[PDB]
């Protein structure tokens, strides 16, 4: 895809199931599996129990090989650092 | 550089391996094959159920990675 435009800004990854990967974007292939620098995960829970609030988990994860076949959603997130 | 050639410049590093289940295997990256498919030892592994353990090799395939963190 048009993607070597991308290269070097802070760009949100979207799984499948709505996990957020958050980082600087610095590699890619036609699979779609990315390289992504600063990284951290975050999810977005909506518990079982109805009472209880949506709640958000963030892992710090560093440089990140995130695999394309799960990967459904590229937004920008913010400029290069 | 491109993502495959990221990721054979871990080996001999160690890298930590999350599975499409929640698995997470961390240790010492001996081989990455061109598929992703990579070859760990003296790894610890946390299973879905938060179980610690660990293992002298595994062989995760790269169909069943969810991501992986490397090195810097």
């Amino acid at each position: 895809s048009k993607m070597l435009q991308h290269i070097d800004y802070r760009m949100r990854c979207i799984l499948q199931d709505g996990r957020i990967f958050i980082g600087t974007f610095k590699a890619f292939d036609k699979h779609m599996n990315l390289i992504l620098c600063d990284c951290d995960e975050f999810r977005k829970i909506k518990p079982k129990n109805s009472k209880q609030a949506e709640r958000e988990e963030k892992r710090v994860l560093g440089l990140v090989l995130l695999r394309g076949e799960n990967l459904v959603s590229m937004t920008v997130e913010g400029p290069p650092p | 550089g491109v993502p495959i050639k990221v990721l054979h410049e871990a080996e001999g590093h160690i890298v930590t391996c999350e599975t499409n289940t929640g698995e997470v295997y961390r240790g010492k990256l001996i081989e990455a094959e061109d598929n992703m498919n990579c070859q760990m030892s003296n790894i610890t592994v946390t299973y879905r159920d938060g179980r610690v353990a660990q293992l002298e090799q595994v062989y995760i395939r790269g169909c069943k990675i969810r991501f992986l963190i490397l090195p810097d």
